RNA sequence: AGGGGAUCGAAGAUGAUCAGAUACCGUCGUAGUCUUAACCAUAAACUAUGCCGACUAGGGAUCGGGUGGUGUUUUUUUAAUGACCCACUCGGCACCUUACGAGAAAUCAAAGUCUUUGGGUUCUGGGGGGAGUAUGGUCGCAAGGCUGAAACUUAAAGGAAUUG
RNA sequence: AAAAAUGAUUAA
């Protein structure tokens, strides 16, 4: 997307699935953008603030959508002892 | 006039989205052709075949007729539609929409050198529709469109100006040439390469942003 | 896969196999056959 | 970090067991199996309660960050759902889908019961198929109260509980409409318990 | 019966990219298979990987960071002259700014960018992108 | 699935896989110092033993083989390992 | 045969739904009723109208029916649907658990009155 | 085309069965292939219980039943109804009801 | 060629039906059907899916073997065993859902991992006919099998699916 | 489970 002086030249930079790293198409219809707002001192949810995961169609298919977002919440720290590395 | 019934029609005739890549860039689904006209208005139309199809009943056989349409600038948006209606005008005229709503964007790359602006696709890519499969391949400048000239005409209309293209199949099948050929244009952007290997911020919606003067009651 | 050998030193097979069937095609078959010197009204001539 | 007044406190942990939502399926697909604690003789498993409330905690997360709170769509085809769909919709904004699903909720934009959710939670993802189907269509997140034999197609935010039992079901959603509106400037009392019995959330016939 | 592990290793490795799969697991891990995924890694194809030492063949153990679009065997391994390189990677590669051919030649096996700079040539072994 | 530890699985896992389907694979047999009441002798037996051993006082029979685990005398005591 | 059309169909529903306190057992004053509710070009119309309207109303007196709500219904409905029992279905009655429910009481690291029940295959 | 998963039969393993004879026309048909009924009928009517429960020296009489396993060919059994030809979709429907 | 030879039954006879019936239907019935010793080598010999190897999906069954049990069961009313239950595991005949994938489609857990085309290897095809014919060879007692053209002719033949 | 054969050429 970059030419010789500089300027990068591209329409847009594609989002890429928070859990499998691929390419959310322009016309994937089946992806989403999971959005768990922030929680401060004694559970308010301070609207605004938020942690934000892109989930692919193609893993939202295949039904692993839950278990990445498992995965994703524990390593953000949204989950404590949900998830295992080893099952 | 336009009243929208969607949220990202809302949006759009609010002016809170002003370019169609951040609706590539949500991949949010398009219903209303009129934000597709708002939001490119250079969008240029053009038939491509009008064929008859027909449907044997009691009393003889009722015609009717498909129109193949491509609608596009040259700067890196086509859309494809194909719609069958009695009417020869009438036919065009909805797929001249359904063309508007499938516009989709296209990535023009580099063959060798990157001076200047994009000249040719970032990477070889391929549609299937049927038994057509379409092949397109980057080019050098000064190439030209190497193709037939119902798939070239969709690439100029892609704004690509150099670029090779191999077929294979029952090619004669137009709409599924096209189609296939579409397919192909639109994986550039599916397909993953080096210099996108980088991490985003992962930017939040204008559907959550502009949230609060959409579906107005 | 593909039902053909791949091996480096399949040359052989490869080439007495693509012999084999060109046989299949009918121009290969005319021309190995020289069916119009023997059998055509003309000797292989555009005009008689 | 978080804190932790969230956890699993000892009242809501009695309410859970005596609804008996621990008890899960028979059978257990791969994609529910960390959801699992351990099966009994019989053949019935145990779902590990820890991690359906602090799932339930996630979802509440969930819901408590589009701006809107009528754009939180909820579904239930089931007898059981109804109710549970209708006071969760009362307590919150959150338009409900009760009873048939209308196929064409959110495609077809000229329907008058056309909706544009930001949102979706399905009680049974079998028996609403077609709106996690609808919504795999339209881009639109998906949590679901999920049992162990339940399909995990499309849906994004699981909770594992019975889907047999009314107790369950009826309070799993009053428990979810109670952390979302602890997570606002709604129901401060954090620690306090919410006013109302959970009964209301409960079918009974006809 | 086996004939290239090569061949296994690399569609393991495609079948599990293809899949989602962030890590895959490889046998019997012959020392060509090493050098080709410390080749990828180089490059960045994949992550780390762990070789399991068995008293029999060795496992492999791959991580997989999704940024891999193809990898797989070209077999045979065909010899290859300086000015065929340019024709395998045009057939092979999808694009020519990125994408690797990888060689088997007597200074070792490298990359076909590695191989041109240090004018070599080989046998070919296998492609990446 | 779709992120595992493969290098790291669990013990249970392992219980339950095929002996030649492991990480690494290895034996699921063991040996046995077999007793009998007849004598003070120590028997070293094969858990799958495959054969009829006997011991050098009670010079008849010690087990008998079976498809798998060697069945071994009701009259006689063993320890693992 | 003498089934109904949706115009008769719809226009009694349509009343039903308006004018339910209104409206009486009798086809004699619906029928009159009508020619003021209402704004029909025939009088084979308006007699036919008012005589499915008396019949769902004969039938609406003997039990509910489905897809017409009078308003005297939804009323009833939402006041029928806040019934809150006194006592708790699910409460401190008495909890019966499980040696696996136990485990996983303690796995968890809470207290609570539990009973021990052993599960019989 | 290819009309049933399972050509039109249940062999799937071995090659040959054996054919048995169909009970109306005595067409040899193979055994996994032949339509097989269970002809389980009272030896006597409904119409002559209650007479035969009357006319009996024997008082609560065990009043005996009839067994046949029935072979039909596909022609007999579509002739006689015992099939009847069913749609694409409900063509897969094992279900004996 | 010898034995056997109940039954059913190419041929045949014969009664019907029919415009004709040297067909279907009915009653008989030679060869065959069975066997021994030799021949023959062909089937829609079909999963119309070569064989070997690797990987990719979610289940419930079932056969054979093996492993284990806060399991049961007729024996000792608390013993190996055998038989059931539960959890596994290897191998097998297969099924159910869906295809993320493939395919022209029907459909397919392979017919997937294919223009992002290379794991190994055998065999076969190249528009429809003429034609599996002619001829030569070879095998067979014969019937015939295996191998196997050309002249000439022709714009379709063909697959799957849609509507009527 | 009686019998029931046929329909010139071209002409979307
Ligand atoms: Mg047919
Ligand atoms: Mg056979
Ligand atoms: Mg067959
Ligand atoms: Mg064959
Ligand atoms: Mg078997
Ligand atoms: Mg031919």
């Amino acid at each position: 997307m970059e030419n010789d002086k500089g300027q990068l030249v591209e329409l847009y930079v594609p989002r890429k699935c928070s859990a499998t790293n691929r390419i959310i198409k322009a016309d994937d219809h089946a992806s989403v953008q999971i959005n768990v707002a922030k929680v401060d001192e004694e559970g308010r949810a301070i609207p605004g603030e938020y942690v934000t995961y892109a989930l692919s169609g193609y893993v939202r298919s295949r039904g692993e959508s839950d278990d990445s977002l498992n995965r994703l919440a524990q390593n953000d720290g949204l989950l404590k002892n949900v998830w295992s590395y080893s099952r | 006039g336009w009243v929208p019934v969607t949220k990202l029609g809302r949006l759009v005739k609010a002016g809170k989205i002003t370019t169609i890549e951040e609706i590539f860039l949500h991949s949010l689904p398009v219903k209303e052709f009129q934000i597709i006209d708002t939001l490119l208005p250079g969008l240029q139309d053009e038939v491509m075949n009008i064929k008859p199809v027909q449907k044997q009943t009691r009393a003889g056989q009722r015609t009717r007729f498909k129109a193949v349409v491509v609608v596009g600038d040259s700067n890196g948006h086509v859309g494809l539609g194909i719609k069958t209606a009695k009417e020869v005008a009438g036919a065009i005229r909805a797929g001249i929409i359904i063309a508007k709503l499938s516009v989709i964007p296209i990535r023009r790359g580099y063959w060798g050198t990157n001076l200047g602006q994009p000249h040719s696709l970032a990477t070889k890519t391929t549609g299937k529709c049927g038994s057509v499969t379409v092949r397109l391949i980057p080019a050098p400048r000064g190439s030209g469109i190497v193709a037939s000239p119902a798939v070239k005409k969709l690439l100029q209309l892609a704004g690509v100006e150099d670029v090779y293209t191999q077929s294979n199949g029952k090619t004669r099948t137009l709409e599924n040439t096209l189609k296939a050929a579409f397919v192909a244009i639109g994986n550039t952007y599916g397909f993953l390469t080096p210099n996108l290997w980088a991490e985003q911020p992962l930017p939040v919606s204008p559907l959550d942003i502009y949230s609060d003067e959409a579906s107005a009651q | 896969g593909k039902g053909k050998p791949r091996g480096l030193n399949s040359a052989r097979k490869l080439r007495v196999h693509r012999r084999n069937n060109r046989w299949a095609e009918n121009n290969y078959k005319k021309r190995l056959l020289g069916t119009a010197f023997k059998s055509s009204p003309f000797g292989g001539s555009s005009h008689a | 970090s978080l804190p932790a007044t969230f956890d699993l406190t000892p009242e809501d942990a009695q309410l859970l067991l005596a609804a008996n939502t621990h008890l899960g399926a028979r059978n257990v697909q791969v994609h529910q199996e960390p959801y699992v604690f351990n099966a009994r003789p019989d053949g019935v498993h145990v779902i590990n309660v820890g991690k359906t409330w602090e799932k339930l905690v996630l979802a509440a997360r969930i819901i408590a960050a589009i701006p809107n709170p009528e754009d939180v769509v909820a579904i239930s085809s089931r007898t059981f759902g109804q109710r549970a769909v209708l006071k969760f919709a009362a307590h919150t904004g959150a338009t409900p889908i009760a009873g048939r699903f209308t196929p064409g909720s959110f495609t077809n934009y000229i329907t008058r019961s056309f909706k544009e959710p930001r949102l979706v939670i399905v009680t049974d993802p079998r028996s609403d198929a077609q709106a996690i189907k609808e919504a795999s269509y339209v881009n639109i997140p998906v949590i679901a109260l999920t049992d162990l034999d339940s399909p995990s197609e499309f849906v994004d935010v699981a909770i594992p509980c019975n889907n047999r039992g009314k107790h369950s079901i009826g309070l799993i959603w009053y428990l979810l409409a109670r952390e979302v509106l602890r997570l606002r400037g709604a129901l401060v009392d954090r620690t306090q318990p919410w006013s109302i019995m959970p009964d209301l959330y409960f079918y009974r016939d006809p | 019966t086996r004939s290239s592990v090569l061949a296994d290793a690399l569609n393991a490795i495609n079948n599990a990219e293809k899949t989602g799969k962030r890590q895959v697991l490889i046998r019997p891990s012959s020392k060509v298979i090493i050098k080709f995924l410390q080749v990828m890694q180089k490059h960045g194809y994949i992550g780390e990987f762990e070789y399991i030492d068995d008293h029999r063949s060795g496992k492999i153990v791959v991580q997989l960071n999704g940024r891999l679009n193809k990898c797989g065997v070209i077999s045979p391994r065909f010899n290859v002259k300086i000015g065929d390189i340019e024709k395998w990677t045009a057939n092979l590669l999808p694009a020519r700014q990125f994408g690797y051919v990888i060689l088997t030649t007597s200074a070792g096996i490298m990359d076909h960018e590695e191989a041109r700079r240090k004018h070599v040539s080989g046998k070919i072994l296998g492609f990446v992108y | 699935v779709l992120v595992q530890d493969l290098l790291h699985p669990t013990a249970a896992s392992e219980a339950r896989k095929h002996k030649l389907k492991t990480l690494v694979q290895g034996p699921r047999s063991y040996f046995l110092d077999v007793k009998c009441p007849g004598c003070l002798n120590i028997t070293t037996v094969f858990s799958h033993a495959q054969t009829a051993v006997t011991c050098e006082s009670c010079s008849t029979i010690l087990c008998t083989p079976t498809g798998g685990k060697a069945k071994l005398s009701e009259g006689t005591s063993f320890r693992r390992k | 045969g003498r089934v109904r059309t949706k115009t008769v169909k719809r226009a009694s529903k349509a009343l039903i739904e308006r004018y339910y306190p209104k409206l009486t057992l009798d086809f004699q004053t619906n029928k009159r009723l009508c020619d003021e509710i209402a704004t029909i070009q025939s009088k084979r119309l308006r007699n036919k109208i008012a005589g499915y309207t008396t019949h769902l109303m004969k039938r609406i007196q003997k039990g509910p029916v489905r897809g017409i709500s009078f308003k005297l219904q939804e009323e009833e409905r939402e006041r029928k649907d806040q019934y809150v029992p006194e006592v708790s279905a699910l409460d401190l009655s008495r909890l019966n658990v499980d040696n696996q429910t136990s485990d996983l009481v303690k796995s968890l690291g809470l207290k609570l009155p539990l009973s021990v029940i052993n599960v019989s295959a | 085309p290819k009309k049933r998963a399972s050509n039109g039969r249940n062999k799937k393993g071995r090659g040959h069965v054996k054919p048995v004879r169909c009970v109306n026309c005595s067409k040899s048909i193979p055994k996994d292939k032949a339509i097989k009924r269970m002809a389980i009928r009272n030896i006597v009517e409904a119409a002559a219980v209650r007479d035969l429960s009357e006319a009996s020296v024997y008082p609560e009489y065990a009043l005996p039943k009839t067994y046949n396993k029935l072979h039909y060919c596909v022609s007999c059994a579509i002739h006689a109804r015992i099939v009847r030809v069913r749609s694409r979709e409900d063509r897969k429907n094992r279900a004996p009801p």
